[PDB]
RNA sequence: UUUGCUCCACACAAUAUAGAUGGAUACGAAUAAGGCGUCCUUGUGGCGUCGCUGAACCAUAGCAGGCUAGCAACGGUGCACUUGGCGGAAAGGCCUUGGGUGCUUGCUGGCGAAUUGCAAUGUCAUUUUGCGUGGGGAUAAAUCAUUUGUAUACGACUUAGA
RNA sequence: AGAACUGGCGAUGCGGGAUGAACCGAACGUAGAGUUAAGGUGCCGGAAUACACGCUCAUCAGACACCACAAAAGGUGUUAG
RNA sequence: GGCCAGCAUCAGUUUUGGUGGCAGGAUAAAUCCAUAGGAAUGUAGCUUGCCUCGGUAAGUAUUAUAGCCUGUG
């Protein structure tokens, strides 16, 4: 449905597997290998809004551990996952390098 | 980029400098000039002298109180020469010239705050080297302005209390540095600068 | 007119029966582009020559480029003008690195000192200087001068922002 | 953390207008740190939002908020043109303005 | 008794003189003045750094206080030996002009993660800081 | 009921001309010439470089 | 003039806005010259270093920012108090002492976030006034009328009368 | 004041010349978008306190066609010849 | 199934960038390389005359312990 799937993880900084669109994302340059989730799993039909279901929380569980494990290679990288993003005073975006 | 922004009127041309508040004031950004007196012009001193006292002798005819009014301090000098930059007459100019206020010396608390400077407006940056040039608080006091000593005493008392400060500032900056250059040559030093840091 | 180029032009004084084979005349012509090249060649076989557009054609029409384009010279110009009250000839000197720059600084010292337009100037001659104390002008005469070293005792750099923090400094 | 902000400070600085005709359709922007043209291409299609207060209280809140969108480039000083849903009341002449990231392209 | 008189130490235009490209293509490049054309046309030659010889305006350039002797009128061939035997280019990296200019393309270099790393790296080096300017 | 320019879109531009087709196959814009070098005389270099 | 008036802590309301959303971050002076550091016979001194913009500096990580476990430090920082000093140009601000308490991302952890469902400023200011709770304080005048004539067209002015 | 040719005003708004029946641009159904004319880009005022070479200091400088005035003659003022 | 919006894929009009392949000129001119000739705002050397053991000062000297210019390829 031309949007995109991502995830936070859940555990790091609580934003779970969720739906969002592309134009309102701005794609940074750090990289981490996604060739180890069962992603295929998951499409449009998945999201149906027929609380929380309790059929969901495991398919977070099950997807997070496959990143958390590479989180862990690159130091910081954890800590900066957790942090939230700001525009700070002097801060030019169309020559911040993201 | 600033709530208020101080600027030091010393070293300045009123025409430049008022050119540069007025489009300040116009896109809402508040404007406090300090050290009117020491405003410069350029021309030599009978040039002005001579200006003023054709501005002077403009008045109405038949009533003198409600002609045009001869300001005489430094502050009002160049209010009068930013109030014709300005469509005063509007409802949109009048709220301007209420984010704007012109001292002579530096006043109370703008005196605790920064100052800055107009690159654009200095007289060293705009005048050759050679040309005769007027300062504000002279040309005030040769039209009737009676307070060129008492703004001068003020200043002068001035100074030395921001001497003392910045003696203060100095020994407290160089001890800063000692603590710093101690923070070099270590892990987190030379870290921060791989990342330009 | 603009930013110059040097271009050749050719006229040929279009054949009758009587005549065949002219003599091909050629000029130097200092022009923006081609068009205004090929009208500033006519103008002056107008002043020479029995002969305008409608009566000749020009041959070839080719830019002239600098032989050295990267090393400075001393061009000796002569040039005649006409001014508010009549005419008169000036010779100047301009150092300068091509022929065609050197005449293009000519046509703005012209403008300045004696305000006289393009159309009011006519290019008599631009010839090069060989050898030294040939140059004839003191203003040229300065940079020629053995182990040449002048400062500038000011620096008025410009900036980019209306509000500055510190004050300007002006060593150099 | 201290700074929430998502978005770029601007300042309204009037309509689209001739020497003594006026375009309200059309406002000008400037955008702070913007001072090139180049520079201001890459803020084009961002969206724009004016925050300002009100008195009667419409849905639990007293702020109303009226959308826009950068257009294209004005001058040679950063200034960008901008169309809004519905134009600003002219009263705003020197009012702080918002310019968010999206819809993003980077 | 001494006569002093302030020096005043000034950058000179003159032939050998290292300038510094600001404004045009270049931006940024090192260049060497070869002959003065007059007071505000010069003729420069950065062979090492890529800038071709041309006839510049001074006020396009800055001068270093970088200087190697150079004759006047040298070829690009002649003014590119100069240059690697004086060693230009490895002065001007020691300098505090360049490591200030070095060091303002590498923050403008820094990604997003980059960015996050100076923040936390700032605050380990400013504990030390003031712990050690706490007691002294 | 609308007109659609050619030049921008291929399918219109390929309705007339059928032949731009044929021109985008060996590309028909960047051919190289045969390389020539023949020297001009003597005659035409002192007559372009006289005084 | 039916418990009114004023001030402080707070609670509920309305009213008002030329436009808060990391920080207005304090020598002076010169510009054909200076800043800083250091030495010295303390000078219009010697030496070193810097500029070429704030593109800086400080601040900045956590549910707009939670719940807790420690380690290393004796710091950093907020708040209510308190000690002392300075500041009159529009001072109404600045510096500083003592402890109390909270936080700390300087370092190592353990849980919590989802469903607000693909964006809808997503409310986070202070301004005056009104109204109630209750913690202190204060206990008047002016005008008309009468009168005076240093005043006066009329108002006004100048006086007087428990 | 009186003729010749043509274009206009009168019968004509619009952008520009601060301002004007004639000048410059361009002529008009109702709207949107893009690009320009003439004229402008320190501020009033939308747009470069652009760049480049020079000239000028004026104890009544100068600043833009129509246009709202200035001369003969002078100056060891300065510049170029 | 209205009203107000978002995104995607299109069409029409248009604006602003990045980048590729070619064709022309003196088949750019230069730089560069090779060769010959030459000059001074005359490099080393030589020589002369002052001088805090060397730095200058004017004669010689056409590339040497610097270089440049011009022609041709």
């Amino acid at each position: 449905d031309n949007t995109l799937l991502i995830s936070g993880p859940f555990k790091v900084n609580g934003v779970p597997l969720r739906r969002v669109n592309a134009r309102y994302v701005i794609a940074t340059s750090t990289k981490v290998s996604v060739e180890g989730v069962n992603v295929e799993k998951f499409n449009v039909e998945y999201f149906a809004k027929e609380e929380i279901k309790a059929e969901r929380v495991e398919d977070q569980k099950v997807v997070d551990k496959a990143l958390i494990a590479e989180i862990k290679k690159t130091p910081l990288l954890k800590q900066y996952l957790s942090a939230s993003f700001s525009l700070k005073n002097g801060d030019k975006p169309h020559m911040l390098k993201f | 980029v600033e709530p208020v922004v101080v600027i030091d009127g010393k070293g300045h041309l009123v025409g430049r400098l008022a050119s540069v508040v007025a489009k300040q004031l116009l896109n809402g950004q508040k404007i406090v000039v300090v050290r009117a007196e020491e405003l410069n012009i350029s021309g030599e001193f009978f040039r002005n002298k001579l200006k003023y006292h054709d501005f002077l002798r403009k008045a109405t005819a038949f009533n003198k109180t409600r002609g045009p009014f001869h300001f005489r301090a430094p502050s009002r000098i160049f209010y009068k020469a930013l109030r014709g930059m300005v469509s005063h007459k509007t409802a949109r100019g009048k709220a301007a010239l209420e984010r704007l206020k012109v001292f002579e010396g530096i006043p109370p608390p703008y005196d605790k705050k920064k100052r800055v400077v107009v690159p654009q407006a200095l007289r060293v940056l705009r005048l050759k080297p050679g040309r005769k040039y007027t300062t504000l608080g002279k040309l005030s006091t040769s039209v009737g302005w009676k307070y060129e000593d008492v703004v001068a005493k003020l200043e002068a008392k001035r100074k030395v209390s921001s001497a003392e400060y910045y003696a203060k500032k100095r020994a407290f900056t160089k001890k800063v540095a000692s603590a710093n250059a101690t923070a070099a040559e270590s892990d987190v030093a030379k870290q921060l600068a791989a990342l330009g840091y | 007119m603009a930013h110059f180029k040097e271009y050749q032009v050719i006229g040929r004084r279009l054949p009758t029966e009587s005549v065949p084979e002219p003599k091909l005349f050629r000029m130097r012509i200092f022009a923006s582009n081609e068009v205004i090249a090929k009208s500033r060649y006519w103008y002056f076989l107008q002043k020479l020559h029995k002969v305008k557009k409608a009566s000749g054609e020009i041959v070839s029409i080719n830019q002239i480029n600098e032989a050295h384009p990267t090393k400075v010279k001393n061009f000796g110009v002569w040039v005649r003008y006409d001014s508010r009250s009549g005419t008169h000839n000036m010779y100047k000197e301009i150092r300068d690195v091509s022929r065609v720059a050197a005449v293009e600084t000519l046509y703005q010292d012209m403008a300045a000192r004696h305000r006289a337009r393009f159309r009011s100037i006519h290019i008599l001659k631009v010839a090069e200087i060989e050898k030294t104390a040939d140059v004839k002008r003191q203003y040229v005469k300065q940079f020629l001068t053995k182990d040449l070293k002048f400062p500038l005792p000011h620096r008025v750099q410009k900036s980019t922002k209306t509000f500055s923090y510190k004050r300007p400094s002006t060593f150099y | 953390a201290e700074s929430h902000r998502l978005y770029v400070k601007g300042k309204h600085l009037s309509y689209q207008r001739s020497k003594r005709v006026n375009n309200p359709n059309v406002s000008l922007i400037k955008i702070e740190g913007v001072a090139t043209p180049q520079d201001a291409q890459f803020y084009l299609g961002k969206r724009i939002a004016y925050v300002y207060r009100a008195s009667k209280e419409v849905r639990g809140s007293k702020i109303r908020v009226m959308w826009g969108k950068v257009t294209r480039t004005h001058g040679n000083s950063g200034v960008v043109r901008a169309t809004f849903r519905n134009n600003l009341p002219a009263k705003t002449f020197g009012a702080s303005v918002r310019i968010f990231l999206y819809p993003s392209n980077i | 008794t001494d006569s002093i008189v302030k020096a005043s130490n000034w950058r000179l235009v003159e032939v050998g003189r290292v300038v510094l490209i600001k404004k045009g293509q270049s931006a940024g490049k090192l260049a060497a003045i070869v002959e003065i054309i007059d007071q505000k046309k010069v003729l420069i030659d950065g062979p090492k750094a890529g800038v071709p010889r041309q006839a510049i305006n001074l006020g396009q350039v800055v001068l270093t206080p970088l200087t190697f002797a150079l004759p006047r009128g040298a070829r690009t061939a002649t003014v590119s030996k100069k240059w690697a035997a004086a060693a230009v280019c490895e002065k001007w990296a020691a300098s505090s002009w360049a490591k200030k200019i070095a060091q303002r393309e590498r923050r403008a270099a820094l990604t997003d993660f980059e960015r996050f790393q100076v923040m936390v790296l700032r605050k380990q080096k400013r504990y030390t800081v003031k712990k050690a300017l706490a007691k002294a | 009921v609308l007109k659609k320019n050619p030049l921008k879109n291929k399918q219109v531009l390929l309705r007339l001309n059928p032949y731009a087709k044929v021109f985008a196959a060996e590309k028909l814009g960047s051919k190289k010439a045969e390389k020539t070098g023949t020297k001009p005389a003597a005659v035409f270099t002192e007559t372009l470089k006289h005084d």
